[PDB]
């Protein structure tokens, strides 16, 4: 199993904005590896829609932000200006994207 | 109290389409009565120059002037002059021009790199390299194209030339394009069209496929006993 | 007495660099005195080309003027009229040419095709073809390079423009070449340059080797006991 | 004043297989009631040659002439003669045809190519081109049948023969094929049927499909 936690379940209407914040046991890789947050599509994969190293991808550009507070122990996604395009199924998660390390959340957008 | 005149370059003959040649003056007040004009080797009559540059704060002006040419007749080694006569030197100045005839002419080859396979790892995006190496003289352009049409001058980042230690005076220069990684593993072709002025129709075209590093065989040899 | 304004084609403004217009006068009578020349819209003097022509071998009197021009003059928009002056003209000819502007444009699809599995197996010698489609108008040009340093023109042969079946009008072509089966078992690059003037430079090119394709072959090899 | 002479080659033969030649009456002024004659080497008469066609309202002249023969008439030498007389020219003009012996017969290799992998990564239409090489004298008929059913002529597209480049007095021809991609992905049948004379049979057949030339990957070699 893998240690990471967010929120399993998040619900929010268009337009408003979302924090999704995911745990890390606070270890010395832990703190400064790479975190993401990938778009779980159908077909395959993550699609890493904001990395914390600064990748930002085309979709979220302008509208999410990823911080990462290494000593509370949790990284946190700020993104504004949600659309229903924004339902659907991701992961917060740590390292590379295929190797588990993540915890997915359902994010679900409301009229 | 001068004149910078700026010959017309292969990366702008070559982008543009339209050779043609400006006259810049440097250190003259922002009067009137300027004298601005474009000559052959015979003196003949030249484009409507016009779009004059704005008063500087610092009382300086340089009226600058832009004048077309026919393609060939830059490279044969024409001369021409920006003649200038202001109001502070009423006495002229010739600031000549010419095509520099000379130094070897010897053409790139270029060698288009595919993203490493440790950042194609991170699923973030990918950096395609066009290593333009091995040219002389310098003014290569390099501009990059996908299936087709070209892309914006915003995603990738060419090097000015550098010269090349090993080998003699011969530059190389370097462009690379990040792409999404998601758009790279669909395909796109992404070729690096290459502009120089030693090549034999002036272009080389080289592309890259997902397809292009992939291995010939894998070559698995499973051993499971219980010995 | 017939006088064609021969317009440049493209595919030798661009195989020649150097853009020549020709006035070509036939059957004219035998006689001399003959003065041909170019002129522009503005009715501008080109100067006087060398290597006039020798009479006809059918027992009359022919001429060729050859203008070399700047391209954006005559793209530009600037129509061209020769005069030909000679004996049994009360009055000289002008005749006059344009650059038919006015034809959609399109631009070509090279896709350079390697040679059949049946062929490389009679140990002869294989046909690498270039299938330019796809284009519109005509004059297309197709050579072929092997690590940028051109063939000889005997070695592959171009075919003409003929008109697309199912799209409107669009045309292809196909471009030969054949070479012996121990060089493409070598390696050799074989690109395939297609010239026209819808490209963005006026250039694309192609290139095959004998490994483009031939895909990922797994070899597994289980000895589980 | 010319009268040419339109012969029957090997692709109106054999698209047709009931050889008709033809004699064209051109340059003129616009006379009716023309009078013109198809006949043998021993001055016998043949089919009449009706259809007459419509002249030239840029006053050039317009007859055809026609007669059907059967094939080895035209093949062993018998030379066929059309015969002009008019009102412009009262004269007994002769325009002579035949099949002209004495040149070679090589036999036309034929590869049928299969659409390249640029082409089909767009997913728009895929062009199958048959590849005629190698044979001598000209005048081939490249036709197309998708399982035993002719495709329709505004389909393929024929080239015409151009002789080969390193090839002495040899020829080579194209003939390419739009197939919508949709229908290559299911990949039906394809074949290219080549009619030449130096054939055995005067037909040759070849065919590619969605999997031809596709070498095997997954070799797999347990041991025990
Ligand atoms: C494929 O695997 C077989 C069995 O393991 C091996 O003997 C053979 O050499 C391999 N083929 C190659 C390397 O081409
Ligand atoms: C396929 O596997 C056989 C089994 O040993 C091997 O001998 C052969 O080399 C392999 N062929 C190819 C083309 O890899």
């Amino acid at each position: 199993k893998s240690p990471i936690f967010g929120p399993e379940e998040v619900n929010s209407v268009e337009g408003n904005s979302v924090s999704i914040t995911c745990y890390y046991p606070p270890t010395s890789v832990n703190r400064h590896t790479r975190k993401y947050w990938c778009r779980q599509g159908a077909r395959g994969g993550c699609i890493t829609l904001i990395s914390s190293e600064g990748y930002v991808s085309s979709k979220y550009a302008g509208r999410a932000n990823l911080t990462n507070f290494p000593e509370n122990g949790t990284f946190v996604v700020n993104i504004a200006q949600l659309s229903q395009d924004d339902s659907g199924r991701y992961k917060c998660g740590l390292g590379i994207n295929s190797r588990g390390l993540s915890f997915d959340v359902s994010l679900e957008v409301s009229q | 109290i001068r004149v910078f005149a700026i010959p017309p370059s292969f990366a702008s003959i070559f982008l543009t389409k339209s050779t043609k040649l400006t006259c810049l003056v440097t250190d003259l007040t922002t009067y009137d009565s300027v004298t601005i004009s474009w000559t052959r080797q015979n003196g003949e009559a030249v484009k409507t120059h016009t779009n004059i540059s704005e008063s500087h704060p610092n009382a300086t002006f340089s009226a600058v002037g832009e004048a077309s040419i026919c393609e060939d007749d830059w490279n044969s080694g024409e001369r021409f002059t920006c003649t200038v006569t202001h109001t502070d030197l009423p006495s002229p100045l010739k600031q000549t021009i010419s095509r520099p005839k000379g130094v070897a002419l010897h053409r790139p080859d270029v060698y288009l790199l595919p993203p490493a396979r440790e950042q194609l790892n991170l699923r973030e995006s990918a950096t395609i390299t066009c290593l333009v190496t091995g040219f002389s003289p310098a003014d290569v352009f390099v501009q990059w194209m996908q299936r087709g049409q070209p892309l914006s001058p915003e995603k990738y980042v060419t090097s000015a030339p550098m010269p090349e230690p090993q080998a003699p005076g011969r530059y190389f220069a370097h462009s690379i394009l990040t792409v999404s990684e998601e758009e790279w593993n669909t395909g796109e072709t992404y070729t690096c069209v290459v502009a120089h002025e030693a090549l034999p129709n002036r272009v080389t075209e080289r592309t890259v496929d997902k397809s292009t590093g992939k291995p010939t065989l894998y070559n698995v040899s499973l051993v499971m006993s219980d010995t």
